[PDB]
């Protein structure tokens, strides 16, 4: 019983740094998407400037 | 005092092969 | 390309050690390698006084041995060391690559 | 643990902003991460008046902070919980004092607002940090800005009854420890205000209060001495007054003693245990 | 000046042990070697 | 023979399991004893910050024992007397004398012979016999009768909490005190103290009504000041009401006699907490002793000095 409940605690902890490597795959997208919509003036701009 | 009711075993020098004073 | 080339001045500093410095000769220095070992902030000092063989008055005296106690200081130094993340993490990683 | 809190700077910044950390990496911060709202910079913000009152009900709101480095863009810097003794130094704009005060404050500065004031063209963010000093010091430098702002509205009402020379000869010069130090100059103005309607309202509150527990211990020792003491000209103006205006009087009374009881206790109250002044710091804990 | 520098010890004292060397009683040679040993080294300063 | 509750397998790798991890040698004599530290230090910095299990397994590993803050003042050794017990509450008298090398602290007996040399049983006369003159203690303070004049003779006394390391010196006696946190001691090794408190000087709160916190009690009685110690389990915020009853049947009565002017003397007393100790631990009564005769005295046991401010009754 309490093999099963450490393999439930490691399924736990398993799960949290899973979800902290997706968190940091999810904000490196953001981040680059936040940068990708920071240097882009827009179209009606660059429909003369270009 | 500390050493009021224990036995001493040896001691340890500080180096000193020959000499026996020091600390 | 090699685009220009720039003269910098790092500072020389003569670094000292403990038995490299001349005061070191005052102290009779160990390594106690843990010093939570010594229990008691007091030492025990054995003093033994000799004596001088006088034979006209004939009034002898042995080494007339009396025990003082002294107290034992202690001290603590400490300072911070400043290693970056990225040489560590360099570190952790055994290259093959030159 | 790492009490360190990470505050990433929008731009880039530059030398004077190095060294105005330099000078101000010793002195504290309040807290709100958010680069806008690190301190009290969204109180010192000249598009509102800075006030006191909610400048000091902000602070008891918020947490504490030690600034610790300013990078290229990162502000490094810890909190305060309450467990264990972090360093501090002084590096304030008045250079006041640490003898021994076993008791700190933590005020806004009423000295200069510019002199804690720390400004950036680059960064709008116009941080500040406000003045800690001793209690001795800081309740004799809060009665002598109080008194003062309450004479010059009385001298703006009516100059004939109220002067100057004879107010900076005292009320300028705060002197505790052997050292005698000077200072003289809205926010203390509306504070001053909340104080003048709380003794005004005192009058007709205390004798409301004492007429009411005059009489429950029949006969005290206590009771009876308190009662020989107050004034003979105070205790007959009361049941003049209807009864709802007379209880709105009492509740307003009620909150700004509260109000002002809290806020004549010195807020943030730091503690210190040994200072060195050749380092010019000390150890502190909160309290 | 009587010279420029000192020979000292390059590294600290280790704390040396002393007293319970336990070997067995070897024979009546060497307690009796030792015995002259301690005893007439009172006269002896090599 | 036969088969216990416990298996001491199972017990002995609980707790090897949850052991503490051993503190970081760092050898500075030899390269070769140190390339293996600074393997260790790289290899610890590693498995504790990397993204794996290592990490969340160092960081459930890991404990948090924190040193308490101590307050290092230097006395005049003849304004002390060395031959008082270790673990004295002392009193820093606040110097307002800038060109001052030195400080000055009070035990009781010293604020008590002050207290009495401003205007009882034996500890009156145990502290004329300690402190064998008080008229050092009294031009040691500047102004006395005018401080107490003007009443704000406790806030320039502030309690540094306990005394624990105390060295004997001809002039200029050293002192350390802890001040906040527990009291410990620091270059004597870490492995018990006590707090003495004059049991003549110390009441129990809770006795006369009929955690465990200790608060330090100036009163201003009408011929001259006294201290007290109260000892209490109430509240920290609900000590000033039945310490104000406490003190009622004394104020008004003593009161009666006297009227003050330029207006001063209505602050009757003044109150800071030292600290709290545990309720686990209760205070065992022993004696003092001087050469001369002895004092019954209050050990207090694990105590953790907070001192907060002295709040007026």
């Amino acid at each position: 019983v309490e093999y099963a409940e450490y393999v439930g605690a490691v399924k736990t902890v398993a799960s949290a740094l899973q979800f902290g490597v997706d968190a940091l795959e999810r904000g490196l997208i953001n981040t680059v998407l936040s940068v990708k919509l920071r240097h882009a003036p827009p179209m009606f701009i660059l429909q003369t400037l270009a | 005092s500390a050493a009021e009711g224990l036995f001493h075993s040896f001691d340890l020098l500080v180096g000193k092969d020959a000499r026996e004073a020091g600390i | 390309k090699f685009e220009v080339l720039l003269g910098v001045y790092t500072n020389a500093i003569q670094y000292v050690r403990f038995l490299e410095t001349a005061l070191a000769v005052s102290c009779v220095n160990t390594e106690f390698k843990d010093l939570s070992r010594m229990t008691d902030g007091k030492i025990q000092f054995r003093i033994s006084v000799p004596t001088i063989a006088h034979g006209d008055g004939r009034r002898p005296s042995k080494q007339r041995t009396f025990i003082v106690v002294k107290n034992c200081h202690k001290h603590h130094i400490s300072t911070e060391m400043e290693l970056s993340m990225l040489d560590l993490e360099i570190l952790h990683s055994i290259p093959e690559t030159p | 643990m790492d009490l360190k809190v990470v505050v990433s700077l929008s731009s880039r910044l530059y030398t004077d902003e190095i060294a105005k950390m330099q000078q101000r990496i010793g002195c504290i911060l309040p807290l709100a991460q958010n680069v806008q709202g690190l301190g009290l910079g969204q109180v010192y913000s000249l598009e509102t008046v800075p006030d006191y009152v909610s400048m000091y009900n902000y602070l008891s709101d918020c947490t504490l902070a030690v600034l610790d480095e300013v990078s290229v863009d990162s502000l490094i810097l810890t909190k305060i919980v309450p467990g264990q003794t972090y360093a501090i130094k002084n590096k304030y704009q008045p250079f006041f004092q640490w003898h021994g005060t076993g008791s700190l404050s933590v005020m806004p500065p009423v000295f200069g607002r510019e002199h804690a004031t720390v400004k950036l063209e680059s960064n709008d963010v116009d941080i500040v940090f406000p003045m800690v000093l001793p209690t001795p010091i800081a309740e004799e430098v809060l009665q002598k800005i109080l008194l003062f702002n309450v004479y010059s509205r009385v001298v703006m009402q009516a100059p004939g009854n109220a002067d100057m020379l004879d107010v900076h000869m005292h009320l300028g010069s705060v002197s505790y420890l052997g050292h005698h130090y000077e200072l003289a100059l809205a926010l203390l103005d509306n504070l001053s205000l909340y104080f003048c309607i709380m003794v005004t309202l005192l009058p007709r509150a205390s004798m409301r209060l004492v007429r009411g527990l005059i009489r429950h211990e029949h006969h005290d020792l206590l009771n009876l001495f308190q009662e020989m003491v107050p004034d003979e000209i105070a205790r007959i103006d009361l049941d003049d007054l209807s009864v709802a205006d007379d209880l709105s009087r009492m509740r307003v009374m009620m909150t700004y003693l509260q109000s002002l009881a809290s806020l004549f206790n010195l807020g943030p109250r730091l503690a210190t245990a040994a200072y060195s002044q050749e380092t010019l710091t000390a150890t502190c804990w909160l309290r | 000046e009587a010279d420029n520098q000192i020979m000292g010890p390059s590294s600290y004292a280790s704390f040396v042990v002393r007293g319970e060397n336990l070997v067995t009683a070897v024979s009546y040679g060497r307690v009796m070697r030792t015995f002259e040993h301690f005893m007439a080294r009172i006269v002896d300063s090599p | 023979k036969v088969q216990g509750s416990v298996d001491r397998r199972r017990l002995q790798r609980r707790i090897a399991g949850l052991l503490p991890p051993p503190a970081r040698r760092l050898n500075i004599s030899r390269g070769s004893e140190f390339t293996r530290d600074v393997r260790g230090l790289v290899e610890e910095h590693a498995q504790a910050s990397s993204l794996s299990a290592a990490a969340v397994w160092r960081a459930g590993l890991l404990a948090p024992w924190r040193p308490p803050v101590f307050g290092d003042f230097l006395i005049h050794a003849s304004s002390f007397n060395n031959a008082e017990a270790t673990g004295t509450p002392l009193f820093q008298f606040k110097q307002s004398d800038p060109f001052s090398g030195v400080d000055a602290v009070f035990t009781p007996l010293s604020l008590f012979i002050l207290m009495n040399h401003g205007r009882g049983g034996g500890l009156t006369r145990m502290a004329n016999l300690l402190y064998d003159s008080p008229a050092t203690l009294a031009d040691l303070v500047p102004d006395f009768g005018r401080l107490v004049a003007d009443r704000r003779f406790h806030n320039f006394i502030t309690p540094v909490g306990p005394l624990v390391e105390n060295i004997k010196s001809t002039y200029l006696n050293k002192i350390t005190t802890v001040v906040h946190g527990p009291v410990v001691s620091k270059a004597i090794p870490r492995s018990t103290v006590k707090v003495t408190v004059p049991q003549e000087a110390f009441v129990d709160l809770d006795a006369w009504l009929s955690d465990a916190r200790l608060y330090v009690a100036l009163t201003y009685e009408e011929a001259g000041p006294r201290f007290t110690f109260f000892q209490s389990s109430r509240g920290h915020c609900q000590i000033m009401n039945i310490l104000r009853i406490y003190y009622s049947p004394s104020i008004m009565h003593r009161y009666a006699v006297v009227q003050p002017l330029h207006i001063e003397e209505l602050t009757f007393g003044a109150v800071a907490c030292l600290g709290t100790f545990s309720a686990t631990d209760g205070w065992r009564r022993s004696a003092f002793n001087y050469r001369g005769s002895s004092l019954p005295v209050v050990e207090i046991d694990s105590f953790y000095s907070n001192v907060s401010d002295w709040e007026v009754i």
